[PDB]
């Protein structure tokens, strides 16, 4: 359900 | 090493074509034998490793869930089997991640920026190991992404500017960690909030670009405490 | 047979779980071992069979035409090594179908709906091998299409209404095999045109699910004439 | 950069 680190989009 | 024979620049480029191609599977296989070649990372091939091992064990994540949601509902063997399945695979590709960094990436990584990189892979694939954890090792599994998380957070606020993207990606993994994995929700909106306050206060430093990195990240903390409060 | 030691009802159970959780290379080895058991495959199955190879060779593809787009701009053997990789791959994948659909899935399928699907799924796995076919065999490799999608459509303008769903999914693809392969342009867009208006006067006989079945694939030969014309 | 067929979305 959170967010962790992602790639930039 | 099946990566053994071809040349440590030729891999380093193909897994830079299989990320443009989306084969994440070959670019962490390229990525892998890189490392084996023994020698220490750039920024730049550090990041291709992370690229392609979390997206690797991002499908797997994906799929174990799916698996484990119609596992629920139903309670044949064959649901059971296949989560099991693809659990040990994703326990597999955890362990290869987790042996890269243990032989040698942490150990010969002296700088801030490089062993705050490692030591938060390393608590990033244990708290995906502790996703699908239910035996008798959840505990110790638990407590070794703790472990990592930890001394890269310390070595993070000792070296590193508040708006580093990689401590800020650090303290966002950490918090995720201690909501989802800890339960310990306080602790994980307490990070959040004063990792973004520190980052927004040290913003007036940066350049246009290194500005956009860090409120990239920045955004990021601002939605799961969006969620959490 | 990797699949020899499990049930053929278990097979298909793992192959649509293996669907729900988007594993289609999972999907894909489960049918392969569904096929082996040596029984014909009902309806249903045969839709699994194809959903599984298709998305599984659709990857390849769609890597094979952003690495061969590289090789073509660059023209290190980097390139024209990682792209001939994927392209081993995915001659290995269609072999492996078109192994299937010769032993011995085509011989035993006397029925209409079956035999014209495995002959269009022939023409397709042959079409996709020719897409990336340069040497002496690329001739053979078309017509080899050709014949398979000619006997198919020969059997469904005999045995199938206008409207059926693989009918027209067969002529959607031979029109597309054409058009991209056969260098006939105007044999595609021929095919397309009286594929949809015979689909259309035909219309009329069907129920509303069956209505919505059959649009759907027209839509999609009305998208290729506005593209072509 | 034609369409094949494809399943329903
Ligand atoms: C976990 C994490 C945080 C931040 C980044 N990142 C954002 C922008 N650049 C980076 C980076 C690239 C290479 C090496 C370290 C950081 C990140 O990217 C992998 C990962
Ligand atoms: C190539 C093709 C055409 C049409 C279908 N299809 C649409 C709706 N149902 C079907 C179908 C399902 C199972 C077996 C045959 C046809 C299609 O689906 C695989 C493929
Ligand atoms: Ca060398
Ligand atoms: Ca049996
Ligand atoms: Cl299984
Ligand atoms: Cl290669
Ligand atoms: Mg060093
Ligand atoms: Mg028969």
């Amino acid at each position: 359900r959170p967010s962790s680190w992602r790639q930039e989009k | 090493g099946a990566m053994g024979s071809m040349e440590r620049a030729s891999l380093i480029q193909k897994a830079k074509l299989a990320e443009q191609a989306e084969r994440y599977e070959d670019m962490a296989a390229f990525m892998k034998g890189a490392v084996e070649k023994g020698e220490e990372l750039s920024c730049e091939e550090r990041n291709l490793l992370s690229v392609a091992y979390k997206n690797v064990v991002g499908g797997q994540r994906a799929a174990w869930r799916v698996l484990s949601s119609i596992e629920q509902k139903s309670n044949g063997p064959e649901v059971r089997e296949y989560r099991e399945k693809v659990e040990t695979e994703l326990q597999g590709v955890c362990d290869t991640v987790l042996g890269l960094l243990d032989s040698h990436l942490i150990k010969e990584a002296g700088d801030a920026e490089s062993r705050v990189f490692y030591l938060k892979m390393k608590g990033d694939y244990y708290r995906y190991l502790a996703e699908v954890a239910t035996g008798d090792d959840k505990k110790r599994i638990i407590d070794s992404a703790r472990s990592a998380y930890q001394e890269a957070m310390d070595i993070s606020k000792k070296e590193m500017p508040p708006t580093n993207p990689i401590r800020l990606g650090l303290a966002l993994n950490f918090s995720v960690f201690h909501y989802e994995i800890a339960n310990s929700p306080e602790e994980a909106i307490s990070l959040a909030k004063t990792t973004f306050d520190e980052a927004m206060a040290d913003l007036h430093t940066l350049s246009e670009d290194s500005y956009k990195d860090s409120t990239l990240i920045m955004q990021l903390l601002r939605d799961n405490l969006t969620l959490w409060t």
